[PDB]
């Protein structure tokens, strides 16, 4: 089956500029069976182009089609920003029909520093008979960050998970959060919790803890 | 406006029948066709499973094609689909599509598409709520951070508030993750300056729907 | 005395298809329609053009004769102004037409063991037939605005589908075979006449 294989995976610009995506593929296609797709997260994809050289109804101008043969690709005219989403191609000419992998644009700002704040287990959990370790991080840019925790400078990992929100509306920005979750068979025993804060921005590695 | 109405949610065990509707007033006209699409949290779309009205002629993947089928009905208007064998990695979100057609001709591309229908594979249980209350120690000045802790629940049509309702700012809803039993847990925060702490004394407000329980 | 040629038309081995139905020209005989063995599975019997009654008094010049096997519930397209799908692309009458419409039931010898596939019907074409055509084209058809190039796609399908003719079914659904007959009288020594 013909695979499909986008190169640009993430592409940061500023608002106001033009940006260049494009979605090759192994053997020949023929330019009259491939279509563009725009998906914003948490919606339904609606269609862009078709063809490869028309446009959709109500489509702005400023989505243009490009390329044949074996190289495909798509231009912005002028980043007016409504358009930070995922896009898609698709090739419906053969009989396994194959869709890409995917092309995400974000907003391009200064890198800042991220804020540590820890908060130790609950008493009503304890009652319960649980226990979990919450380590936040906040307002920082760079989606790139690492978390490892320190139970008694002993190395933990595999009992974690991370959970990231999506750029906000105002000066786009994440925020990450992270769970300790152990039994109190091994919380009556240990009592030295770090976060170990290691970030791009953050030219000295915060840490906090408590007991 | 030119729609495709879907069907509602539903959750099933691991290894049973599943079936789901696409129903739309021009797939009567003998040249439609409509195609089935696929889309986990974070992965892409899947496949094509297409099929034409009147000469019924059905095209699946190679993964597919030994647990699947699609038929069409002219009468109604509706299109069907079913799953056999159902394991708990298909948990996702169904997508229905279709392209304008007349009687006659055609268009040339998937314009109109469906809503969607989330599928989940698991067992049933009952929320709960737990306190997180505020640390003292990472208050570094007019700048505090507090929230609360929801575990053990099974559906995931959960909605957080804070201060009755009374607050629109601050508020940074992280999205719910899967344990290793089968119930989800999500967290939330909000960021109060910490002159505010010792003067404003609330609490957070929740709600579940399927279980109707409020803290 | 030297009667018409009825036997081959009315107890024929296997029939056609309704795209592709015969044409018989039958005449230099005497029109003695009363030994067509009363077409034992219960034969219709419909004349616009004509009267049942007194017809063996009137000699045509020529009598064509068409025949092909169609389904249950679509005999009633059969007659001058009907719309669908075996009378717009398949077989159509003229508005002013003089004969009659024949049909019987044949869900004894159209019928085998588990599914029986040789009769086809066209599903797609670009215009209405005109009165009194047949088209044999096995082309692709476009349903959209890019060529097709010899080859089955999204929007290039296949004109011709099967009929699936199974002995345990419904009694709108077992096959059913239709003898046209159209009279012709102009300007010529007709010979065609009945009993008298």
């Amino acid at each position: 089956e013909i695979v499909l294989t986008q190169s640009p995976g993430t592409l940061s610009l500023s608002p106001g500029e033009r940006a260049t995506l494009s979605c090759r593929a192994s053997q020949s296609v023929r330019s009259g069976y491939l279509g563009w797709y725009q998906q914003k997260p948490g919606q339904a994809p609606r269609l862009l182009i078709y063809g490869a050289y028309n446009r959709a109804t109500g489509i702005p101008d400023r989505f243009r089609g490009s390329g044949s043969g074996t190289d495909f690709t798509l231009t912005i005219s002028r980043l007016e920003p409504e358009d930070f989403v995922v896009y898609y191609c698709q090739q419906y000419d053969r009989s396994p029909w194959t869709f890409g992998q995917g092309t995400k644009v974000e907003i391009k700002r200064t890198v800042a520093a991220p804020s540590v704040f820890i908060f130790p287990p609950s008493d009503e959990q304890l009652k319960s008979g649980t226990a979990s370790v919450v380590c936040l991080l906040n307002n920082f840019y760079p989606r790139e960050a690492k978390v490892q925790w320190k139970v008694d400078n002993a190395l933990q990992s595999g009992n974690s998970q991370e959970s990231v929100t999506e750029q906000d509306s105002k000066d786009s920005t994440y925020s990450l959060s992270s769970t300790l979750t152990l039994s109190k068979a091994d919380y009556e025993k240990h009592k030295v919790y770090a976060c170990e804060v290691t970030h791009q921005g953050l030219s000295s590695p915060v840490t906090k803890s408590f007991n | 406006q030119m729609q495709l109405v879907q069907s509602g949610p539903e959750v099933r065990k691991p290894g049973t029948s599943v079936k789901v509707s696409c129903r739309a007033s021009v797939f009567s006209f003998d040249t439609s066709a409509v195609q089935w699409v696929r889309q986990a949290r974070g992965q892409p779309l899947e496949w094509i499973g297409w099929i034409v009205f009147g000469s019924s002629n059905t095209d699946y993947a190679q993964k597919f094609r030994d647990r699947v089928t699609i038929t069409g009905d002219m009468s109604t208007g509706t299109a069907y689909m079913e799953l056999s064998s159902l394991r708990s990695e298909d948990t996702a979100v169904y997508y229905c599509a279709a392209p304008h057609c007349n009687r006659t001709n055609c268009h040339d591309g998937f314009d109109i598409w469906g809503q969607g229908t989330v599928v989940t594979v698991s067992s049933t249980k009952g929320p709960s709520v737990f306190p997180l209350a505020p640390s003292s120690k990472s208050t570094s000045g007019g700048t505090a951070a507090l929230g609360c802790l929801v575990k053990d629940y099974f559906p995931e049509p959960v909605t957080v508030s804070w201060n009755s309702g009374a607050l629109t700012s601050g508020v940074h809803t992280f999205p719910a993750v899967l344990q290793s039993s089968g119930l989800y847990s999500l967290s939330s925060v909000v960021t109060v300056p910490s002159s505010s702490l010792g003067t404003q004394t609330y609490i957070c407000n929740v709600n579940h729907k399927p279980s109707n329980t409020k803290v | 005395t030297n009667l018409c040629p009825f036997d081959e038309v009315f107890n024929a081995t296997r029939f056609a298809s309704v795209y592709a139905w015969n044409r018989k020209r039958i005449s230099n005989c005497v029109a003695d329609y009363s030994v067509l063995y009363n077409l034992a599975p219960f034969f219709t019997f419909k004349c616009y053009g004509v009267s049942p009654t007194k017809l063996n008094d009137l000699c045509f010049t020529n009598v064509y004769a068409d025949s092909f096997v169609i389904r249950g519930d679509e005999v009633r397209q059969i007659a001058p102004g009907q719309t669908g799908n075996i009378a717009d692309y398949n077989y159509k009458l003229p508005d002013d037409f003089t004969g009659c419409v024949i049909a019987w039931n044949s869900n004894k010898l159209d019928s085998k063991v588990s599914g029986n596939y040789n009769y086809l019907y066209r599903l797609f074409r670009k215009s209405n037939l005109k009165p009194f055509e047949r088209d044999i084209s096995t082309e692709i058809y476009q349903a959209g605005n890019k060529p097709c190039n010899g080859v089955a796609g999204f929007n290039c399908y296949f004109p011709l589908r099967s009929y699936s003719f199974r002995p345990t079914y419904g009694v709108g659904h077992q096959p059913y075979r239709v003898v046209v007959l159209s009279f012709e009288l102009l300007h010529a020594p007709a010979t065609v006449c009945g009993p008298k």
